[PDB]
RNA sequence: AUAAGGGAAGUCGGCAAAAUAGAUCCGUAACUUCGGGAAAAGGAUUGGCUCUAAGGGUUGGGCACGUUGCGGCGUGCGGUUAACAACCAACUUAGAACUGGUACGGACAGGGGGAAUCUGACUGUCUAAUUAAAACAUAGCAUU
RNA sequence: UACCUGGUUGAUUCUGCCAGUAGUCAUAUGCUUGUCUCAAAGAUUAAGCCAUGCAUGUCUAAGUAUAAGCAAUUAUACAGCGAAACUGCGAAUGGCUCAUUAAAUCAGUUAUCGUUUAUUUGAUAGUACCUUACUACAUGGAUAACCGUGGUAAUUCUAGAGCUAAUACAUGCUGAAAAUCCCGACUUCGGAAGGGAUGUAUUUAUUAGAUUAAAAACCAAUGCCCUUCGGGGCUUUCUGGUGAUUCAUAAUAACUUCUCGAAUCGCACGGCCUUGCGCCGGCGAUGGUUCAUUCAAAUUUCUGCCCUAUCAACUUUCGACGGCUGGGUAUUGGCCAGCCGUGGUGACAACGGGUAACGGAGGGUUAGGGCUCGACCCCGGAGAAGGAGCCUGAGAAACGGCUACUACA
RNA sequence: ACUGGCUGGGCUGGGCCUUUCCUUCUGGAGAACCGCAUGCCGGUGUGUCGGGGAACCAGGACUUUUACUCUGAACAAAUUAGAUCGCUUAAAGAAGGCCUAUGCUUGAAUACAUUAGCAUGGAAUAAUAGAAUAGGACG
């Protein structure tokens, strides 16, 4: 995504439990230990995006460097729209079977989701969600991985 | 519903506890304990309705106030006490043991045991970690505890309990070749060997067991139910367990029959 | 009462839903207390399941710990200074969580003292008001401390002009409406250079 | 100019008097030549004091040399300050706390409204000194 | 059992409807009525109104007994049965009905790494010092039942006077060592006497919670053994779990109108010796911190409901879509309070109006495909004349619980 | 009671070569084939054989995606179809039966529901993507 500044804001944002003014210096791999930017992977065959690793946006919503664990069900659809404020919604479309005439009609339903500033999705764009716990009246899903447009 | 229920409506029972649907409106509604409700077999319905010691229900109260008979060896005191898979009940008057074990139909039956080796059981672990202090414990399906386990022992494993001082004496790992019965499904009493196991990520794996007759057949990990790797520590019922289709079974019944008369 | 439930709401279609049942024993909501600096006042609330709860109405005091060494004293709050949700709030001098606040630094000044022993932001100086010298019982002390002094470091130029005038900025860490506590850090770094340039312009 | 209770029972006839009245925010029917009816009808707020927020102007931005006595220039060549610093200036709008004998367009200034019938389309004009109207005129139409 | 017949015309063949025929766990009604197995029944119109009687209480050898209670007479503190009453638990389970309700309830399938949980079952807590000490061989005041004296026509209404109990209420100490971090009286420069703290609960900050190919090279600080006296080396403690966490758990600096760590009760009768009311010693009721389990509960993912366009655009006054900071709730969440963007659904039938509409398992009728019914014995939801508010309790927005209004009485 | 046979008919495959045949790593495990010592009469049970390395198991790396179909798992008691037992038959019921017993023994099954969701094999039929300003594949 495009920001242009990270604190444009009443409050101070911050991950929590990250303790950024130490006295003494020491260098660490880890994350989150050391005292440096914390993040870790979700599981499932999903790999964290590179973006994520020397970003310096602060989200309390996103699946990498949040509080956010993905869980349940994996769900596909078709995006239709993605002009408002890190948030999303998608399309998806099937196919229901009415027996008494032996043949099939198509159906879809509409669903929201939130977007990472990680990625960066434009209209006609495949993608991937998770399930996740509620974020909000009518936001339970968040997007993982973006295949590349046709 | 402005809390939990107390009360359990006759023909809603579970299947295999065998109760004729007419002869009164309600059903024994076994108490809270150790083991799941919906697979359980009442201590009231096991005296009264397989062994037929007891009439009818007035004095299946009073049979239990004399301490006669004991489970697990201590003594319970609640007549519909949840008994369930494995469990041992051990009467000192007559001089028999009893242990609560699925037939090849799906449904709990009377097993003699001989009292020298009906004294111990086995159970499954459900999850391995240090509690308060840094100590190591286990809970396995009886609702039994024990703190300080053999470092190697992991979880989905079974482990053989004393039933008396509570230690581990012996355990059995989870893996191919094992010797397993089935505890939840429609599947109910086959005994087969791991053949082997694939895993999907996310949750929800199936095993493949196969018969001793070639057959083959699949369960779910929650299911199985390890009791050994070669010649089963337990003494399986007549039957072995095989589930035998219903020609033979046709062919058996007067095959003895006539053979006996 | 109040109530929590979003029944009575409209669905996201813009349809308006109708009348289902009456309000439950569950899903209720409680007055709010708005917590106030002054001297100390707590009331007791039998909560859900039989546990309880403390509603903070007064409080003056509450644990505050600095970052880089790791202590916490009981000290007193001097006055609220900024929240970031609003600015009535503020100046009503009413007390929540992550709440900007100014304390004394008394406690902390005579602990640094006593483990270090170097003066921390003294500009009095000039005055001379207040100079007294009292003779240190031993030698072996100073070894320590300039080892303590030449490795930990310095503090940074920012926080002893706080200690001179004896005032520190903090935010709070706690939930007084939850827990009846005033908890926090004392603040410092960039972190506290975007206070002190968002507070005075 | 003011009047207890009733509120047109007075009278040819509500003649005279009373009631509504500023601004901000809601709400607004039948009918219709679709322009209106409409300020339709009908409701709520209005002081003092202490604060918060929004709506502007002016002057400044790198090197590399040459005249003129640290400065005006002459130039050549890069970057768009992730918009900063100082000074200057009147009013208009929105929001909050406290306060009072619940009062606050505090004087002045300031529409009563609704349901129908007869008649002339409308604005306009005339008997100065008893009649301002349904009378006259008007655009449109038709004839010589 | 995959079936038809009568009716337009002077006569004929068709489309077409009217009539006949059969079933119904489908209701009403008429005539008649001997026996055997089983037994539905004020749902439809009025979720209209109710006289009368009942429908929820409870004790063991084992919480509290001075009945001027009975019965015996081994218990001079008692010992049986024990009226009454205090205390504990249940009374939120059952039973009835279908008014409202059209993505609402409900069904199948997922989830709680987003919460509460009586009871049952299994494990589990050196009060370090306070308070040399308060007593530990054991703390301190009321009250019921009760005697006796009253008020009102009236109720499961009550006053004042005198006594006494707790497993009611309120306080409060006794079986160890190791260990840890500060301060350090001391000076020799290495060290060292001594002081204090440290169970559990609550809240906040910080640290650890390793990996999964190897070989050197210095520099600074700068360990032993062997020893040739220059040196040769250098070898090296543990560390759990999930697909996934800030997880389980450990450590440091402090705090708290702040918990718990046992002043309870009864039936069976033993061992030692310094022989004193000396010491030790077995089975069970009523509890108690944390973890696990059971009965669960509240939210939550996907798809599926009758007719109607003479209902085509709906939602944001006073949250309608999303972002941020907080408050509140057992917890997530526009549930609520502030600031900032302008969103969300729809001809693939949104929104609204009708329903003589509780939903499902299922009933009736059959070549197959279907049509129709389902208040009602099984599961889930809601209600007790119509609205709201609340105490106790783990659990209630309860009506065989209370408060207020409206209509009856 | 009942066995052989028939280049019997197939039927389901499972290997091959035809320019096509079948991705991949580590670890465990571990036989076969030849041979050995000892037993014996050219190999074996020894195996505490070595030149070994079928098959399996537990774990890493890649594979166009839907629709579609086969086989599994999970899913309510009751009901429907349906097996067994002479309540004197039957509607029902899950009981009962066996010499003579101060005893023994069994049943209380099974298939379907069918929408949505979770795995496996097949790869026709009906859709979708890929190298053209090479921004393409490989070492
Ligand atoms: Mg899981
Ligand atoms: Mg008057
Ligand atoms: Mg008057
Ligand atoms: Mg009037
Ligand atoms: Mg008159
Ligand atoms: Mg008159
Ligand atoms: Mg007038
Ligand atoms: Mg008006
Ligand atoms: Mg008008
Ligand atoms: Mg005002
Ligand atoms: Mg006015
Ligand atoms: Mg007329
Ligand atoms: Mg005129
Ligand atoms: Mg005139
Ligand atoms: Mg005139
Ligand atoms: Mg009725
Ligand atoms: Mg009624
Ligand atoms: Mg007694
Ligand atoms: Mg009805
Ligand atoms: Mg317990
Ligand atoms: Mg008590
Ligand atoms: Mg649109
Ligand atoms: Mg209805
Ligand atoms: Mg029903
Ligand atoms: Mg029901
Ligand atoms: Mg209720
Ligand atoms: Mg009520
Ligand atoms: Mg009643
Ligand atoms: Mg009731």
């Amino acid at each position: 995504a495009t920001e242009l500044t990270v604190q444009s804001e009443r409050a101070f944002l911050k991950q929590p439990h990250i303790f950024l003014n130490s006295k003494v210096k020491v260098k660490s791999t880890r994350p989150g230990k050391g005292g440096r930017r914390w993040y870790k992977d979700v599981g499932l065959g999903f790999k964290t995006p590179k973006t994520a690793i020397e970003g310096h946006y602060i989200d309390k919503k996103c699946p990498f460097t949040g509080m956010v664990s993905i869980r349940g069900r994996i769900l596909t659809g078709r995006v239709v729209s993605t002009k408002m404020h890190r948030t999303i919604i998608i399309r998806r479309e099937y196919l229901h079977y009415i027996p008494k005439y032996n043949r099939y009609e198509k159906r879809h339903k509409n669903l929201a989701a939130h977007v990472s500033p990680a990625f960066r999705v434009e209209e006609g764009d495949m993608v991937v969600v998770g399930q996740c716990r509620p974020l909000s009246k009518t936001v339970r899903f968040n997007v993982l991985r973006v295949l590349p447009r046709t | 519903a402005r809390g939990p229920k107390k009360h359990q409506k006759r023909l809603s029972a579970p299947s295999h506890w065998l109760l004729d649907k007419l002869s009164g409106a309600y059903a024994p509604r076994p108490s809270t304990g150790p083991h799941k409700l919906r697979d359980c077999m009442p201590l009231i319905v096991f005296v009264r309705n397989r062994l037929k010691y007891a009439l009818n229900y007035r004095e299946t109260k009073a049979i239990m106030m004399q301490r006669l008979v004991k489970v697990d060896g201590k003594v319970r005191t609640d007549i519909t006490y949840p008994a369930g898979f494995m469990d041992v009940i051990t009467i000192e008057k007559t001089g028999e043991n009893f242990r609560l074990i699925y037939d090849t139909k799906g449904r709990f039956t009377v097993h003699r045991i001989t009292d020298e080796e009906a004294k111990y059981k086995l159970g499954k672990v459900k999850r391995v970690q240090l509690g308060r202090g840094g100590v190591p414990f286990l809970v396995t399906h009886d609702a039994r505890t024990i703190r300080y386990p053999d470092p190697l022992i992991k979880v989905n494993d079974t482990v053989k309990i004393d039933l008396e001082t509570g230690k581990i004496t012996d355990f059995i790992k989870f893996d191919t070749g094992a010797l397993a019965m089935i505890t939840g499904g429609r599947n109910m009493g086959r005994v087969g060997v791991i053949t082997h196991r694939e895993r999907h990520d996310g949750g929800f794996g199936i095993v493949h067991l196969k018969d001793a007759l070639d057959n083959t057949f699949a369960t779910r990990e929650s299911n199985v139910f390890v009791i050994g790797s070669e010649k089963p520590w337990i003494s399986l019922p007549k039957g072995k367990g095989v589930k035998l289709t219903i020609a033979e079974e046709r062919d058996q019944r007067r095959a003895r029959a006539l053979a006996a008369a | 009462g109040i109530s929590r439930d979003s029944r009575h709401k409209r669905s996201h279609t813009g349809a308006k839903r109708a009348f289902y049942r009456k309000k439950r024993a569950f899903e209720l909501g409680r007055q709010p207390a708005n917590t106030r600096i002054g001297p100390k006042r707590i009331h007791i609330v039998r909560t859900r399941g039989g546990n309880h709860k403390y509603r903070a109405l007064r409080l003056d005091s509450g644990n505050f710990a600095w970052g880089s060494e790791g202590c916490t004293r009981k000290t007193r709050i001097i006055g609220v200074v900024y929240h970031p949700s609003n600015n009535e709030l503020v100046r009503t001098n009413t007390l929540t969580k992550s709440a900007v606040v100014q304390i004394d630094a008394a406690p902390f000044r005579q602990w640094y003292e006593a483990h270090y022993g170097q003066p921390l932001g003294r500009r009095r100086q000039q005055k001379q008001g207040q100079v007294v010298e009292e003779v240190k019982k031993s030698k072996s002390v100073e070894k320590k401390q300039a080892a303590r002094f030449a490795a930990h470091g310095k503090v940074d130029p920012a926080l002893e002009k706080q200690f001179e005038a004896g005032r520190l900025y903090a935010i709070i860490s706690s939930r007084p409406g939850q827990s009846g506590r005033a908890d926090g850090y004392i603040l410092e770094g960039e972190e506290l250079a975007f206070y002190q340039r968002k507070l005075h312009k």
